[PDB]
């Protein structure tokens, strides 16, 4: 199933002291039913600052479970169970009850009193304190365990428990937030009178919450990975005041082989093109992505301001990409993005290499996408996979195509509307995106309209790709010419046509075909294609060969007009 | 024929990756089967070189045990189990389609397969169902004889050598002696045993002389017209023991184990006493358990003299196929001799080789779309050739092996070991316009029949090509036979150093 | 809930004589040639000495395989010959009227200690059943007439059809389906898949025998059509229409 | 594929010595591979909140799953007595099919217990009884190979009793956007596996299932519920037996895919393409005028590609008709090869707003499909009528545009 969905629970904070094991803090209160199917001063001014980050549905009255039951089990149970002795502890602790995986890195203290390898009751519990575990509660079908749990494990857990474990080791801290975790947890249930009076479980869990979340700083941290990880977004969690943990888990929204949605469904408006950033990612661990263009998914200023949660402080990566993103279009090649970097610093030089470092940040963590530098040149198709139907992304109430339809007129009001837009675009033959184009006085607006269109995957590219054919002329003229080193008829209908499937690896009465197809033209068509015939083989779209090899179009149109009878055009994206 | 086959009597170690459970011996002495979930892979023995013809059926439950067919007219017969069903394949026919027949008898897993040695054409099936059938070849579509135990899942089925209606089946700790003409009632029903019997075997001399194995370490030795109770011998070992089958030579016997033991197999002499075992010579290796064994022969054609030669074939879990050779110690040592007068002539079988793949309105001739190109580059030949192991560099596949592996950039467009033909492709720097581009070339290497023991190196055969130029090719030559040469007189082997100057990596002198 | 209930647990199995197989079965239809055995395994005993029944039981169903696939010859061995009848072409209307036999009799013996006369009937089947026409109005017209409450209980999930169904056929051989109002059924226990495909559950049809043999139908011409034009927009027009 | 199983081993809460491995096939195989039991010992045999549930975890490279029972009667020493079946896996595999067999196994043997105490009393020790009011060895050597060999096991333990495992594998959920106007194909022969135990239903789909019929048009001709024929083509999908399709017409707009090359790098493609696309005689309709000796591959292949996004098939036939012709090429086995193959998809067609009088039921069902903005297929399916009149009575309700995705 491509479609995400993070089956994700909930979290528990396991300690274990040397009076025995316990639990500091879960977040979600509810019960097994919901999920698998100076008093109030500083809490007011969090939750109107938005601070506290919390959700209501968890603490109203048909979805609340006290503080003590966690899924029909006691804190003290679960606290057992899940901290392991010391051969299971610093691994995986995936466990599995029924239908319900516990999975975390417990983090153990080692045989002295190092957690890592390179009021007086807070150090006394920083003294005492022998294990920490983030455990996650999960519930994926049986069919996807494996999948599910090892994603959720290889981009969540590890990442946020290593984080954990070596600010405990530095500086203490999990110490330090269970501490006054528990601190307030006393001077909730057995003070602060405002509590007493409150009427109902789930608003007294609801006050509980918020005071913790108040006065703590790792259960805001968790509460806001349970809340993002669920909603399928990036968790941006602060932790110790000075560092900030970035945790996604992927999307797969981009596609090539066009997949069956009939059958197995697809996220709408997935990005069904030819030319995939995941490739990228993937050689990161030939073709050089300073030769593409990066199209922001969202306006500069709101990905500016998603950016100013990934630095807790200015550093220098959040100012050259904060200057990326404000000086970006999606016109022209990230190359010609080198001063940007060259004013703002003082080949293979440090500025192309810290230009990739940045596409590579901006189009992983679901902010810019890269593209083709789009023009009005190209040929601009309707995707398949368009979000016209469904009541949302994932639907499976107004459609899709009606709400961006008004976020088109809205952003764009001095021109058609996308209906319109989209069957000037898809009824009649595919020709270039200029041709809807009416006035040069249009021409910039209309690039930008283009560009949303492939920010929403409303429209994809159509790729050349051409291919090399060889009658039965050339077969007889090289036969001659091996000569020089029925029969009854002449049917004109039938040629002995043989496709040529790789060029480059050919035999040599193949080469010889391929090489007595241009025997005849001139010193430029003849050049133009010893230089691109290896790239005929159905697979390499042209439009990159003309950006990599440096070759004008009109002599592609040139080299593919002369060659009339024997270049097969395949389009598609 | 089966006298100048190289792996006779020499110790070679396969490596066919895939977990496969069961595996069968060609009669001729040619062929493996190896049954997987997959389907089937056949190699040939005589050269191990060439990768396994694969047979494509996939099923989830694993196979159970596979069979060649005994019958001399119909060489192209496997018996292969898929669950609750039989498929008699067809080598003849395409490698996808061929599966001829299917017996569609039984209700659940099918357990062993047996074939008469008297009839070749029937068959015996038992099943986990309980259910002991047989069939006919010749009228594949229902079994003409049921027979069951009513209580325990079947273990193994064989028939007796010398009445052709007897068999025997093993349900749990217990066997069963059934005979068709009666059918559905034993002759006789063996019950000694303490823990489920594992393995059934008949004495191919003997009438009625049955050996089984157990999971309790037993082995025993019933004459069933004497007494159905009791045993004439029992033997008794510090191991479970999975299959224990009777020599074909002399009087003896081989057991192997299912754990423990070295998971070697002891062959043990023959020449009411419980006793220990006391084996003969146990085939040392096999780091993990022995899955079966199979025995190879190998015997003049119209001879009148036993002077047949015995090899084993180990198949076990570590992904191994070992041969071992019996020496003459062994031939001494169990009674064997060789007959100066035989009462019957022995078969002779079709020496052919089932591994390589068959050739199989009005369409018009033309060629659609280049071979080249569509090809697949054989990146699974050097993994099978780094997996045989004849007897630093050995042989030709090793040398083959050794250079694929080295150099992941070189495309190899034929491997022959066996025809000693190797065609591989790669991009040189030898352009006499611009010496920094590659060249895509098609080196052809043929090797001689002595390629590293005598002085005659490779004949270098470089095809044709516009960007090539006779100079080059001339250097190129000239420089590869002066390699060649020179590096023959050490009579080490000469593939690397040539395929690395041919990249133009380095120089070796 | 410390009951005191008097258990009588009795089998009750159906041969298939004849060697035809299962799926040349025409659906409503009865088996023709078929033999009925009945094996009592416990009488009427009371539940304290459950335990001893259910172990009665499990050799009970262990045994009963060798008891009627096996047949006595006169030659002087056995034969494994015979298949038992399955649940859609089995006698459930026999059953029925095999346990509407203890309570015929008004002034039977009285169990001075123990008062309904309650029947189960443990099917493995999904609430399915071919029956015969007489055979069916003979055992309503039996039921309306005596203290009995017949419980169905199927061990296979519950279908998409409305169950108890009974299939059969009229006097002219026409299918007809009802579902009758003597019978209770209960079922004994995403997506869970509620229809039966034997074959397709298990692989028992190998790969090469599994093709299709009836592809896409070719193109017709209507004897009316006289250019390319009219027959691609007589195939749109007729694109829709359900004969 | 299934996991072979790497040791079961059966452990019992002894009321002195505490819980320990009572036995154990491989023998020595934890011991030698390092496996301690020690350290997971308070899951094998947990306290009872953890008991009669499925216990799975994972120590080092090796997955274990158990299921561990517990049974109270003051029979048994301590009032209780605590066993497992424990089977260990490696980590690297899926152990879905294995559990429900695993669970089974544990309670049958927990009913067992509380019935006649199979396993109790196979100790042979007093101590694990009040005393005051078979081998398991061989049964798993027995379970242990037979799952590694055979995937079943028939064996028997008592005189009624016999652990009797088989392992299906695991499928996915069939999808759930399955709808009225996707024909159904049938990759397998539906005449043969038809048996007595099939749904009434499904039964009477299988004939009107070729490739071109319709869900609505099935429903109608074998009146049978659209919504049960929903059901039953998703019990088909969930065996992979059946793939959806679109509706044939002459009005849409075919275009190539991304794998059209697997027209050529396909060696065993093209070949059962020139045979299948080809009248079986001469036949007429590749007589008729355009107004008034089997085919090239490489007509096929040029074919193919002459499709493209918004070229209808009218006008694409009625520009590529003498090659129809001569070479005897039926249009729809031609289009639904190519969609059989992946090698061309359909561009579909919504109708986004911007005459007989039909009744308000099919107005209301219009009103409805346009604000769902619902394809021209569905409209047409369930209005009964075909493209024309649909969008007649569209412009006669407002104006709209086509858009071709």
């Amino acid at each position: 199933e491509c479609l995400p969905n993070s089956c994700l629970l909930g979290v528990h904070l396991v300690i274990s002291t040397h009076s025995g094991p316990q639990i500091v803090y879960h977040y979600p209160p509810s019960n097994t039913a919901f999920l698998t199917n100076e008093e109030d001063m500083e809490v007011s001014a969090m939750l109107q600052d938005g601070k506290i980050s919390m959700n209501e549905i968890f603490f109203e009255e048909e979805n609340f479970q006290d503080i003590n039951k966690i899924l029909e089990f006691d804190n003290d149970f679960v606290a057992e169970f899940c901290s392991p002795e010391r051969e299971m502890c610093n691994t995986r602790f995936e466990f599995t009850v029924d239908n319900f995986c516990f999975l975390g890195l417990p983090i153990h203290v080692d045989s002295q009193g190092r957690w890592r390898k390179s009021e007086r009751e807070k150090e006394d519990l920083g003294k005492n304190m022998n294990m920490f575990h983030v455990c996650f509660v999960m519930n994926p079908h049986l069919i996807e365990y494996n999948k599910r749990i090892d994603d959720m494990y290889q981009f969540v857990v590890t990442r946020l428990s290593l984080l954990l474990r070596y600010v405990q080791s530095k500086t203490s801290y999990i110490s330090s937030e269970c501490h006054i975790i528990l601190k307030e947890k006393e001077r909730v249930l057995k003070h602060s009178k405002t509590y007493q009076s409150i009427r109902g479980a789930g608003n007294k869990g609801k006050y509980l919450y918020q005071r913790i979340l108040a006065k703590s700083s790792l259960a805001r941290a968790l509460t806001e990975c349970v809340d993002k990880i669920q909603r399928n977004e990036i968790a941006c969690l602060e932790i110790n005041d000075d560092k900030v943990i970035s945790l996604q888990i992927p999307i797969q929204n981009e596609f090539e082989k066009m997949p069956n949605f009939k059958l197995q469904p697809v996220l709408r408006g997935s990005y069904l093109t030819s030319i995939l950033n995941m490739k990228f990612l993937e050689k990161s661990s030939n073709d050089d992505l300073l030769n593409y263009a990066l199209l922001l998914l969202d306006e500069p200023n709101n990905i500016i301001s998603s950016l100013e949660t990934f630095s807790y402080q200015d550093d220098i990566g959040t100012i050259i990409l904060k200057h990326l993103v404000r000086n970006i279009q999606p016109n022209i090649p990230l190359r010609s993005y080198r001063y940007l970097i060259t004013d703002l610093l003082d080949t293979n030089s440090l500025e192309s290499s810290i230009l990739r470092s940045c596409a590579l940040h901006l189009m992983y963590w679901r902010h810019a996408r890269i593209v083709i530098p789009l023009s009005s040149k190209y040929t601009y198709i309707v995707s398949p996979l368009a979000p016209i139907q469904g009541y949302t992304i994932d639907d499976y109430r107004v459609p899709l195509i009606y709400q961006n339809s008004m976020l088109f007129r809205s952003k764009f009001p001095s021109l058609p509307s996308l209906p319109i837009f989209l069957s000037l675009l898809s009824t009649d033959k595919p020709q270039a995106y200029s041709n809807i184009i009416p006035s040069r006085e249009h021409k910039p607006v209309y690039l930008n309209a283009l560009a949303w269109l492939i920010q929403y995957g409303y429209v994809t590219q159509l790729l050349t790709f051409i291919n090399i054919r060889v009658d039965k002329h050339i077969k007889m003229a090289v036969d001659e010419d091996l000569e020089k080193e029925f029969e009854y008829d002449d049917p004109e209908m039938q040629h002995d046509y043989t496709i040529i499937l790789e060029p480059e690896r050919a035999t040599a009465i193949e080469k010889r075909w391929l090489y007595r197809c241009i025997y005849g033209q001139p010193s430029d068509i003849q050049i133009l294609f010893n230089k691109l015939l290896k790239y005929f083989n159905g697979k390499v779209p042209m439009e990159l060969v003309i950006i990599k090899e440096e070759i004008s179009r009109h002599d592609l149109k040139k080299l593919l007009n002369a060659l009339d009878k024997y270049l097969i055009e395949i389009h598609h994206w | 024929g089966p006298y100048n086959s190289p792996t006779f009597g020499k110790s070679l170690s396969l490596k066919v990756d895939g977990g496969f459970n069961a595996v069968s011996i060609n009669p001729s002495g040619r062929d493996i089967v190896l049954a997987s979930r997959q389907g089937l892979y056949i190699i040939d023995l005589d050269d191990p070189f060439t990768p396994p013809r694969w047979l494509h059926h996939i099923t989830p439950w694993q196979v159970a045990d596979v069979q060649w067919s005994p019958h001399p007219a119909k060489p192209y017969w496997i018996v292969s189990t898929s669950n609750q069903k039989a498929i008699i394949w067809n080598l003849a026919k395409s490698s996808s389609n061929a599966i001829e027949f299917v017996l569609h008898g039984h209700s659940r897993a099918i357990t062993d397969i047996n074939f008469n040695p008297q009839h070749p054409d029937v068959l015996a099936t038992c099943s986990v169902d309980t259910y002991v059938h047989a069939w006919d070849m010749r009228s594949p579509h229902r079994p003409f004889y049921s027979t069951s135990s009513w209580r325990s899942a079947a273990s193994q089925v064989k028939w007796n050598y010398k009445d052709p209606n007897v068999l025997a089946s093993s349900h749990g700790n217990d066997i069963f002696v059934w005979d068709l003409r009666k059918g559905s009632t034993p002759l006789c029903s063996l019950k000694g045993h303490v823990s489920s019997v594992n393995s059934i075997d008949f004495n191919r001399f003997k009438y009625s002389e049955i050996m089984s194995s157990s999971n309790d370490g037993t082995v025993k030795f019933w004459d069933y017209s004497k007494s159905t109770t009791e045993s004439k011998r029992t033997v008794t070992t510090n191991f479970p023991i999975w299959r224990g089958r009777y020599l074909p030579f002399g009087e003896g016997y081989c057991i192997m184990p299912m754990v423990g033991g070295n998971n070697a197999v002891y062959l043990i002499n023959l020449c009411n006493k419980k006793t220990k075992l006391q084996p003969i010579y146990a085939f040392k290796g096999h780091s993990d358990r022995v899955i079966d064994f199979l025995w190879r022969s190998r015997h003049t054609c119209d001879g009148d003299y036993d002077d047949r030669e015995f090899q084993l074939v180990t198949w076990s879990k570590d992904c191994d196929l070992k041969l071992w050779p019996i020496s003459d110690s062994i031939y001494g040592k169990v009674n064997f001799d060789r007959g100066k007068r035989l009462e019957e002539k022995l078969p002779d079988y079709d020496y052919c080789s089932y591994n390589k793949e068959p050739e199989n309105f009005r369409r018009l001739r033309e060629n659609f779309v280049t071979t080249s190109g569509l090809k697949k580059n054989k990146t699974n030949h050097i993994t099978w050739l780094s997996g045989i192991r004849m007897n630093k560099i050995q042989n030709l596949g090793e040398e083959v092996s050794a250079i694929g592996h080295k150099f992941p950039k070189v495309v190899f467009e034929k491997i022959s070991v066996s025809t000693r033909e190797l065609c591989l492709t790669l991009n040189g720097p030898w352009s006499e316009e611009n010496p920094d581009d590659y060249i895509f070339l098609r080196i052809s290497i043929n090797f001689p029949l002595n390629y590293p023991n005598k002085g005659d190196p490779p004949k270098f055969t470089i095809e044709e090509n516009s960007n090539l130029t006779m100079s080059k090719r001339q250097e190129i030559l000239s420089n590869l036979a002066t390699i060649g040469q020179k590096y023959t007189d050490s009579n080490l082997y000469c593939l690397e150093p040539c395929i690395r100057f041919v990249l133009g990596e380095k120089v070796s002198l | 809930v410390d009951t005191h209930h008097t258990i009588t647990i009795a089998f009750a199995i159906s041969m298939d004589l004849s060697d035809t197989s299962f799926k040349d079965l025409t659906p409503g239809e009865s088996l023709k040639n078929s033999q009925d055995y009945f094996r009592i395994v416990v009488d009427q005993v009371s539940i304290i000495h459950w335990v001893d029944i259910m172990e009665t039981l499990r050799e009970e169903f262990m045994e009963i395989r060798k008891d009627l696939l096996n047949k006595q010859t006169d030659k002087g061995y056995s034969v494994a010959n015979g298949r038992f009848s399955p649940v859609i072409k089995s006698n459930f209307l026999e059953l029925v009227n095999f346990a509407t036999t203890i309570l015929t009799d008004p002034f039977k013996q009285l169990d001075l200690r123990h008062t309904t006369t309650h029947v189960m009937i443990i099917s493995p089947g999904s609430g399915l059943f071919d029956v015969d026409y007489s055979l069916l109005r003979l055992t309503g017209k039996k039921l309306l007439s005596l203290e009995m409450t017949m419980d169905l209980i199927c061990l296979s999930k519950a279908p998409l059809h409305i169950v108890p169904l009974f299939r059969y056929r009229d006097f002219e051989n026409k299918l007809h389906h009802c579902v009758p109002l003597w019978l209770s059924v209960f079922f004994w226990n995403e997506w869970t898949p509620r229809c039966k495909i034997y074959d397709l559950q298990m692989m028992g049809i190998t790969e090469n025998e599994l093709i299709r043999e009836v592809d896409v139908e070719y193109l017709q011409l209507n004897k009316k059509v006289k250019s390319l034009s009219e027959f691609m927009n007589d195939y749109d027009k007729n694109a829709f229409e359900v004969k | 594929g299934f996991v072979p199983i790497h040791t079961i081993f059966y452990s019992v809460f002894h009321p002195t010595e505490g819980s320990k491995i009572k036995y154990e096939f491989p023998p020595n195989n934890l011991k030698n591979h390092g496996i301690n039991f020690n350290t997971f010992k308070n899951y094998i045999i947990p306290k009872p909140i953890l008991c009669h549930k499925l216990i799975t975890f994972k120590y080092g490279t090796y997955r274990i799953v158990c299921y561990p029972v517990t049974i109270n009667s003051p029979i048994y020493a301590r009032n209780f007595f605590s066993f497992n079946f424990v089977f260990v896996f490696p980590y690297d595999c899926e152990t879905s099919p294995y559990e429900p067999a695993i669970t089974r196994l544990g309670k049958m043997f927990k009913v067992l217990e509380e019935q006649n105490q199979l396993l109790s009393k196979s100790e042979r020790d007093p101590v694990f009884f009040d005393l005051k009011v078979f081998s398991i060895q061989d049964l798993l050597m027995r379970i242990f190979q037979d799952l590694n060999n055979y995937s079943e096991c028939l064996i028997p333990i008592d005189e009624g009793n016999a652990v009797d495992i088989k392992i299906f594998p695991l499928l996915r959920p069939p999808t759930t956007c399955v709808s009225l106007e996707d024909v159904p194909l049938s990759s397998v022969n539906l005449k043969k596996i038809i048996d007595v135990n099939w749904d009434p239903t499904m039964m009477s789909i299988v004939p009107y299932i070729d490739g071109l019929n319709s869900i609505a048009k099935i429903s109608k001709l074998s009146n049978s519920d659209p919504g049960l024929v929903i059901e039953c083509i998703r019990h088909l999908i969930y065996y992979k037996c059946v793939t959806l399709s679109d509706i044939f017409q002459f009005s849409n707009i075919y275009a190539p895919s991304s794998l059209i090359r697997n027209f050529l790098t396909d060696p065993l493609m093209a070949s059962d393409c020139q045979s299948y696309v080809t009248f079986p005689e001469v036949s007429k309709i590749s007589n008729l005028p355009l107004n008034k000796f089997l085919p090239t591959r490489s007509c096929l292949f040029d074919l193919y590609r002459s499709l493209s996004q918004g070229q209808t098939l009218k006008t694409w036939y009625e520009s590529k008709y003498m090659i129809l012709k001569e070479n005897n090429i039926d249009i729809r086995r031609f289009i639904t090869f190519g969609l059989e193959k992946r090698i061309i998809y359909r561009c579909y067609s919504f109708p986004v707003m911007i005459m007989p009088k039909l009744s308000d039921e099919e107005e209301g069902i219009l009103e409805e499909s346009i604000r769902n903005a619902e394809t021209f297929d569905k409209i047409c399916v369930l209005l009964s009528k075909p493209k024309l009149e649909v969008e007649s009575y569209l412009n006669e309700l407002g104006e709209f545009k086509v858009i071709n995705s």
